[PDB]
Order: C-alpha cells, then structure tokens, then sequence
C-alpha cells in the first residue's frame, strides 16, 4: 500500500553523533528487505535475532531504525551484550535483540584531511545505559570526591569528547556509519 | 573515589586527547621530512610546540595522583612516565642555556667543515666528505689529517659547551633524585616492585662489565688479526704489539671496523655474495623489495602491512623538486598510520635494511593495542635488536635462494662462511669495546670520577687500555674528542648499542631453535617458520607493559643479558682466528704511540 522509507535512512547525507543517535519509526508500510543485501558495500551486516529472508514473509508490529557514526574499533560494540565506551555510555542494544546491525566505511564522507571533529561520543558516565537509552546531558562529570560547580578541573571532566577522523588512519580509527534495524502492519 | 580509580580516569582522558595531538605532530613532522619547505618547517614546529606543551600541562596534573597510592602496576607505570617533570625542574633562566647549548652543539656538528691544506679551494663537510675519506682512503697522512682536523677544528668548539652541558644536565638529574646524569640514563633499564624481575640502575654497570669480560678473548684475537693485516697496508707506521692508530680504523671514530674488510678479508679469492646484480636483471623495484620484505613476515604468521601503509609511505625518491631526509626511518604516527620512509635504491644492502625497518613496523603494530603511554619497545635496546635479527635471517645464502636472488650454482664451502663471519665481526664485534668505553667514560664524567683537567687524558687512556686504540697526535684538555661523535654532542645515550647487540643473538638463538634449525646459527633463517613468529609476537605485543626482564624471558628463557649466544654465533670464526694468530701477538701495550713527543 505504502513504501517504507528505509532509503532516506540509509541514503541520508548527514548522520548523528553516536551519543545522540537518531531513531526513525517505520510503521504501516511495506518495503524490500533484499535491497539491503546485494549492496556489497556493507562491511558489516549481521542480524542478531532474525533472518533476512524470513523478514519478507513476516509482518512486524514495530520497525525502528537507528543511525549514527562510530570508529572502526567500535562497531563491534554495536552488538548484543558487549562492553565498551560506546556500548555502555553511548548506544546499548539489548540481550534479547531481534534485529540487524548494518555498517560500512565512510572515510569518503566523514574524514577530512587535517581534521574532522563534528562527531562526538560520551567518554564518562555515572552508570551504564539501559538498552536503547539516549543520554544527551552536557553536564560535568565528577570523577573526584570534590564537587565541580559546573567548572572543569581536577577530576572534573566534560563528558563529551571529539572524534578525530583523518583519511590516513588505519581502518582501526576511520569513520563508519551504522544502522540498527529493530523489530502487524509493516509487511514485505 | 580512591586515588587509583581517579588516576585511571585521568589516564583515560589523557589517552584520548594525546592520540590526536600526537597524531597532529607526527602528521606534520612527516611533511617537513618529505617536502622540506620553509613553510612545512613551521607547520611542524607549531604542531610539536602544541604537543610538547600539552605533555607538561599533563605532567604537572599527573603528580596529584601519587604512585605511593597506586597498586595496579600498568596504572603506576603510565603515571610514572607522565609524572617525570623532566628538564623543567630548573629555573627558567637555566633551561634557556641548556636548550641553546644542545642546539648550538648540534648546529656545530652538522655544519662543521674542514678545508685541506694543499687545496683550500675544496672544503669538506663530515656528512658526505670526510666520511668518504675515513671509509676508503689508504693514505696514512690524509686519514691522519681528516681525523685530526675534525677533532681540533670542530671538537675544540664543543669543549666549552660540553662542560656547561654537563654542569646543567647534572642539576636536572639530581633534582629528579638521580645521583648523576649517567644514572638518569641508566633508569631506562630500571625495574621495581615485581618479584624475581626487579632490576636496579646500578645493576647495569656490573652486567655490562661482567659481560664485556667474556668478549675480550674474541676481540683480542680479532684485534691481533686485523693489526697484522693493517701492518701491510701501512708498513712503517704500525707496531705489531702496539694499539691501533685511531685514524686507520675504517671511519671517523672507529665505531665500526666495517670498512676494513678488503684490507682484512680472510679468503679474498672467493667471490663475495652481493645480489645487487641479480635484482636488476629480474626487474625489481622498491615496490618489490618492500613487497618481498612483507612476504618474509607473513611466512612466520605476522600480519601484512596495512592498506594505508602502501598508500602513504615514501618508498622511492621523487628527488629534484621535493627534498626528503633519506635516512631510513620507521614511523608510528598514531591512529593506525604506520609508514616507512626510505629512499630505496635497488641495492641488496638496502633490501636488508628494509627488513630491518619493517621489523620495527611489525613491532610497532603488535603493541599498537596497548595504552598510549605503554607504546614502545621493552627497553631502549629492544627495538633496534628486533630489526637486526631480520637482516641476519634474510642475508643468509639459504634465504637468497628461496626468493631467487642467489644462484643455485653457489658453493657454500667453509671459506665463504669465514668470509661472511668476519665481515660481521668487523661491525658487530668491533663496536662493542668502542661502545662500552664511550658510556663508561661518560658515566664517570657525570659521576665526577674524571676532572676537567683529566678529561682527554683519561679518554685516550681508556682508548688504550679497553679498546687497543691510540691517538696519532697527542691531545690536551683543549680538545674534546667524545663530542666529535654524533651521539655525544646530541645528548643521546649510547649503551643502547651494546645491549642491543647482545639481545639480538639471544633472540636469534631462540627463534632459530623453534624453527628446528640444525646447523650453525649463522645460517639460520626463521622464514616459513610460524612457530618462530608466535614466540616473537608474544614478546612484541607486550610493549613496555611488562618489565623488560620478563619480555626477554618470554623469548629466550632468561632474565638477563647473556653473552654465551654472541660468542656462539662467531665461534667458527673465533677458532679460525686463534690458529691464524699462533705466531702473531695477541694483546697490546698501553704505552706505545705513533709519535715522538
Ligand atoms: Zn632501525
């Protein structure tokens, strides 16, 4: 009846920083689930709870999709049950995930010679993130036993740090765009 | 909220803000070293100005997490490397002298030239000119001249600076609670708080000395042999029982006796191994050399060079326009950018010194996953020694027939091997007395056991006693010969070369025992041997995260420097030399000299 706008989520030119990861809610529509396989660009494309072929022949109650940018050493933490700054303090997936994490290298776009620092991540938090939680608080981290007074100093750090994306990193430290497809009106 | 937890968080902000500032410096220090332009000279210094300043900012910060409250030793190690407030411990007025001295000394050494009496029209730098004399010339007086005019016309200028140098450097070393500056340098080997693996600074002077004593028999017999061979090239100038004249040793100082090979080849009838010619014919490029070097490391399991290594490294030489420093170098720039910069000619000796550099890169890449501060070899000597064993294994005739650069019609009789071993002895064994002296002279100066009015007295006494080498012209306290050597007048420790030599044969014995090699060690070749790779990598991936005595013991099974593998590598030569000397004199008199006086 209606087509699911997954392209404008994959085809978008600008992405969110991983700490403020985007989420678009796809419902009451129908789209192709194999237009995401013979793309042969996705370095990573692993469903952790479902199967690409079956999806077409199953209808779903809710298809959510999240989009963000992380470094290559960290797309491994966009997987169920892992620990790391990104998965603990920026984007957490549940242990009962039924879905699919799709990624690819974006040096072409997100790396600029001499610096590209637009993308952020949250280095410190007071606790870990409940699954699918989003924390966007630019509030000072009290690492010490000394209060910070909204002022940076000894054992008091600003929580966001900046990704430096250069086009001569290792695949190690290069930018990467991720999409996390989450899962009775969205058919196929 | 304990100090250890707080220290971890501080190190964890330092690890993320340095990985980029250190990458901005490496990234800009590459452009000055590949495009040499006065513009790029400035982008470099600013990047290093930012980096250098950032460290001392963090340095003063780290000190509010005292080690006295740190238990996790990796945490303790990082805080230590960072808490060392270093040369800033002086007054700001003295730090200006110290750095202007170091820069004045450096700019004298690089820019010193001497001009020749019988032709003032021609003047010579050391850089390309005197070094060509001191390597090839067979005329005693010309060698005498380039030796003596350097140590006087340029060595004298460094004498006053060197005094002021020592005075200031001592102030910094004591302030940091080292007894002298030589003691400060010995701290590189220092290990504490780990049982059965500790290692004090004062334990190095003994071990370097206890190990040198087992070198003497080999050296003495190499000395005597080379002397007898020199006593032909210079019939009326050399005494068959006297020290060797310092200007006849093959280069400006005698650091390596490499250039004396033609004047001392054992079986000169035998055709030497030089594959320079087999490469040209099968068409080889710096791409192929470094592709071959890459293959050797993959035959032992190690990872192949990163995609960005092939794209950003400088392997050849545009030349003409752009002006790079062509010293072979290996680069850990940060964030996965590994690069080797070498202006590679199609020689063989440039193919073996590329296996050296990729050894570095292979090593840099193993401990790349460590924390930022713990990214360096286990000690100063570890990192060049990993490279030498790669040249040792690739130079071998067994290896050159694998890759197809040596003819299968090459006969490996005993004579070609004694010829191969002696060329190794001139370099490897030569520099050990030379290196052990030069530090022990400094160690003493910094300890004050040698006054200013006995500086050059006790230098050449030690050249005579320890090294069997004599000056051709008497030198007073107005000279300053030590600082006529590049390491001395640039503020670099030099015992690193002594310990690296000993390590590499320990490493090479092991890796060649796990490759199930049967034969003399000198013919080993750890290629195709992934059991060898795995034992090496296990140490490589540590980095300085473990006490160096444990890294060495991960490979060779011993907690210390060991000469028994060194002697072993050269024993087929040693025994030949002994017979060769049955009617020569072995040793030297401390009080002969080539001059009336
Ligand atoms: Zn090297």
């Amino acid at each position: 009846t209606n087509l699911c706008p997954f392209g404008e989520v994959f085809n978008a030119s600008k992405f969110a920083s991983v700490y403020a990861w985007n989420r678009k809610r796809i419902s009451n529509c129908v789209a192709d689930y194999s237009v995401l396989y013979n793309s042969t660009s996705f370095s990573t494309f692993k469903c952790y709870g479902v199967s690409p072929t079956k999806l077409n022949d199953l209808c779903f109650t809710n298809v959510y999709a999240d989009s963000f940018v992380v470094k290559g050493d960290e797309v491994r933490q966009i997987a169920p049950g892992q620990t790391g700054v990104i998965a603990d303090y920026n984007y957490k997936l549940p242990d009962d995930f039924t879905g699919c994490v799709i990624a690819w290298n974006s040096v072409k776009q997100d790396a600029l010679t001499g610096g590209n620092y637009g993308y952020l991540y949250r280095l410190f938090r007071k606790s870990k993130l409940k699954p699918f939680e989003r924390d966007i608080s630019t509030e000072i981290y009290q690492a010490g036993s000394t209060p910070c007074n909204g002022q940076v100093g000894l054992n008091c750090y600003y929580p966001l740090e900046r990704y430096g994306f250069h086009p001569t990193n290792g695949v190690n430290y290069q930018p990467f765009r991720v999409v996390v497809l989450s899962f009775a009106t969205v058919c196929g | 909220s304990t100090i250890e937890e707080q220290a971890k968080t501080f190190l964890d902000k330092f690890n993320h803000e340095a990985e980029d500032l250190f990458y901005q410096s490496s990234l800009a220090s590459w452009n000055y070293n590949t495009n040499i332009t006065e513009e790029n000279v400035q982008n470099m210094n600013n990047a290093g100005d930012k980096w250098s300043a950032f460290l001392k900012e963090q340095s003063t910060l780290a000190q509010m997490y005292p080690l006295q409250e740190i238990q996790n030793l990796t945490v303790k190690l990082q805080l230590q490397a960072l808490q060392q407030n270093g040369s800033s411990v002086l007054s700001e007025d003295k730090s200006k002298r110290l750095n202007t001295i170091l820069n004045t000394m450096s700019t004298i050494y690089s820019t010193g030239k001497v001009c020749n009496p019988d032709n003032p029209q021609e003047c010579l730098l050391l850089e390309p000119g005197l070094n060509e004399i001191m390597a090839n010339s067979l005329d005693y007086n010309e060698r005498l001249w380039a030796w003596e005019s350097w140590r006087s016309e340029v060595g004298k200028q460094l004498r006053p600076l060197y005094e002021e140098y020592v005075v200031l450097k001592n102030e910094m070393a004591r302030a940091n609670h080292y007894e002298d500056y030589g003691d400060y340098w010995r701290g590189d080997y220092e290990v504490n708080g780990v049982d059965g693996y500790d290692y004090s600074r004062g334990q190095l002077i003994e071990d370097v000395e206890h190990t040198f004593e087992e070198i003497k028999p080999l050296y003495e017999h190499l000395h005597a042999y080379v002397r007898a061979k020199l006593m032909n090239a210079y019939p009326s100038y050399i005494s068959p029982i006297g020290c060797l004249p310092a200007h006849l040793l093959g280069d400006m100082w005698g650091r390596f006796w490499t250039n004396l090979y033609s004047l001392t080849v054992p079986f000169g009838q035998k055709p030497n191994i030089d594959v320079t010619d087999a490469m040209v014919d099968q068409a080889w490029d710096a791409q192929r050399i470094f592709k071959e070097a890459e293959k050797f490391f993959v035959s032992v399991g190690l990872p192949n060079m990163t995609q960005g290594f092939w794209e950003n490294s400088m392997l050849t030489d545009p030349g003409n326009v752009q002006k790079a420093v062509c010293h072979p170098t290996a680069w850990d720039l940060g964030k996965g950018d590994f690069r080797i910069l070498m202006c590679t000619k199609v020689t063989m000796d440039d193919f073996l010194t590329a296996h050296h550099e990729m050894g570095h890169i292979q090593y840099d890449m193993a401990y790349a996953a460590q924390p930022f501060l713990l990214r360096n070899g286990a000690n100063e000597g570890f990192h060049e020694a990993v490279g030498e064993i790669m040249s040792l294994s690739a130079a071998t005739p067994k290896h050159l027939k694998s890759i197809g650069l040596l003819s299968p019609d090459f006969q490996e009789d005993n004579e070609t091997e004694i010829n191969f071993l002696l060329k190794q002895a001139l370099t490897i064994v030569g520099t050990l007395p030379f290196t052990y002296m030069l530090e022990k002279w400094r160690w003493m100066v910094f300890k004050g056991e040698i006054p200013k009015d006995q500086w050059m007295k006790k230098w050449w006494e030690m050249k005579r006693e320890i090294v069997g080498v004599v000056e051709p012209v008497p030198h007073d306290e107005t000279y300053c010969d030590p600082a006529s050597l590049f390491h001395v007048s640039n503020d670099y420790s030099f015992i690193r070369y002594y310990t690296r030599t000993l390590y590499q044969f320990q490493f090479q014995e092991a890796l060649c025992q796990a490759a199930k090699h049967e034969g003399p060690l000198h013919k080993c070749d750890i290629s195709n041997s992934t059991e060898a790779g795995q034992k090496l990598f296990n140490m490589l991936r540590l980095g300085k995260s473990e006490p160096w005595t444990l890294a060495l013991e991960n490979v060779v099974g011993a907690k210390n420097m060991n000469v028994r593998p060194l002697l072993n590598y050269f024993e087929p030569l040693f025994t030949w030399l002994k017979d060769q000397n049955k009617n020569s004199f072995v040793g030297w008199s401390t009080d002969w000299s080539p001059y009336a006086d």
